[PDB]
């Protein structure tokens, strides 16, 4: 979940 | 402690409204716009990949903002980064879901949909009456109960913090923190519908909610079966990782 984990990460 | 249950339910409904795409304001004023009968035309004259990319992008921009909704929280972003993208994977829509009863007119059964109000004969090109259907009727019920945006924030979060997803690694402290929610929007509640059987009602909503998320996914399978090139390079890509 590549996107999913960068979205949150932001 | 109540004390804690209060900044619980302060931050929740904090969060929500700081991330909707359109405050409760906005609607009321978009409320009266309804696309025209050529609009309604147009959008039943688009081929049927054609209107699912609309949707999915519609969708996707929709489940971004209750990631930014999650992101605020801080009993969930206190849960590992595991149960967190579990948990939003498995509920992102079905707080979407529960976001767009906010965008629907029940007096001729209408929802937002890019800037105006339109029936559910607007998505006839999906070839999914049926997920329409149950996504509408589920809007319609949910709108009689007349909640407000404090309720739908505390609400929507429960839905979204659920302990009995599957994989979940530390479910007791998600089930902790949904106890809390539960408790806060049932004093909420109070301030507003007097007697009730709401809470009741909310909570025996849950399966309906994720009745219809899984509609959605089994349409989007057969959809894919049909046109995977559309799937793999068209649509959002969040979408794909999601559903996919
Ligand atoms: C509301 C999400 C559940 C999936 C519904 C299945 C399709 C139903 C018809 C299409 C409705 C418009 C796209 C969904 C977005 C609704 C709300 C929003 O734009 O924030």
């Amino acid at each position: 979940h590549k996107i999913l984990h960068r979205l949150l990460q932001e | 402690t109540m004390s804690e249950i209060d900044r619980i339910a302060q931050n929740i409904i904090k969060s929500h409204l700081e991330t909707c795409q359109y405050t409760m304001e906005e609607l009321h004023q978009l409320a009266w716009q309804t696309h025209t009968y050529e609009e309604i035309k147009a959008y039943q004259s688009k081929s049927r990949e054609a209107l699912w990319q609309q949707c999915a992008i519609q969708i996707t921009h929709a489940i971004q903002y209750v990631v930014e909704f999650a992101k605020r929280i801080t009993g969930f972003m206190e849960l590992c980064q595991n149960d967190q993208i579990l948990l939003l994977k498995s509920g992102c829509l079905e707080v979407v879901l529960v976001r767009m009863c906010r965008a629907f007119n029940p007096l001729n059964n209408t929802v937002l949909f890019e800037g105006k109000y339109g029936g559910m004969q607007m998505f006839k090109a999906l070839g999914s009456d049926d997920l329409v259907n149950e996504a509408f009727d589920f809007a319609k019920n949910l709108c009689s109960l007349q909640l407000t945006e404090e309720e739908i924030a505390l609400f929507s979060s429960a839905v979204l913090i659920s302990p009995d997803r599957a994989w979940l690694l530390e479910p007791r402290k998600v089930q902790k923190l949904q106890e809390k929610i539960y408790f806060a929007l049932q004093h909420v509640i109070q301030k507003n519908h007097l007697d009730d059987e709401t809470l009741a009602k909310l909570i025996a909503k849950i399966p309906t909610i994720t009745a219809v998320c899984n509609l959605h996914g089994e349409k989007l399978q057969v959809f894919k079966q049909s046109h995977p090139d559309i799937v793999n390079t068209l649509f959002p890509p969040l979408y794909k990782e999601l559903f996919n």
